[PDB]
């Protein structure tokens, strides 16, 4: 078996209110959006995992 | 005479040939968000009220000029991602609802829309 990735209709960050945070790195940020897991954050092109409890 | 329309067109051909042309809505969004924009335009031919919305909303945020081309179609073949097909009219033309100019690039005729936003202050 191989992987499947998945489609997402469209993306909905925002409402101005953003609704994630953005990836704090000199190449990449303001733009950029950091995934909100259950658990932790982590910016996808650069691997930042900001983890909280 | 020289309309918004053929300048437009002019315009995107000339960012598209610099390589100053982000196409799509992801791409708009970073582009409009790191404040590296010019233009922007959408399409009136959106069904969904969000994508419509967030754009005013995004480009109402740093005001710039706006235009509108009520076609996605005709936008997606303006922009340029078809194939010509040997002949004028292309086929499998891409809906493009969405782009920004990152960059003129050449300026030659750039002058128009901004006769275009004296139009609109007035
Ligand atoms: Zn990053």
């Amino acid at each position: 078996h191989k992987r499947k990735k998945v489609k997402l209709a469209v993306l909905k960050y925002y409402k101005i209110s953003r609704l994630r945070r953005e990836c704090p790195s000199d190449e990449c940020g303001a733009g950029v959006f950091m995934a909100s897991h259950f658990d932790r954050h982590y910016c996808g092109k650069c691997c930042l995992t900001y983890c909280f409890n | 005479v020289m309309d918004v329309n053929t300048a437009l067109q002019e315009v995107l051909k000339t960012a598209l040939i610099h390589d100053g042309l982000a196409r799509g809505i992801r791409e708009a969004a970073k582009a409009l968000d790191k404040r590296q924009a010019h233009l922007c335009v959408l399409a009136s031919n959106c069904d969904e009220p969000m994508y419509v919305k967030l754009v005013e909303a995004l480009c109402a945020e740093h005001q710039i000029n706006l235009i509108k081309v009520d076609d996605n179609k005709k936008l997606g073949e303006w922009v340029g991602l078809c194939k010509i097909d040997r002949e004028g009219k292309p086929r499998k033309v891409v809906g493009c609802s969405c782009v920004v100019v990152k960059d003129y690039g050449k300026e030659s005729q750039a002058k128009d829309v901004i006769e275009e936003y004296f139009k609109c202050k007035k």
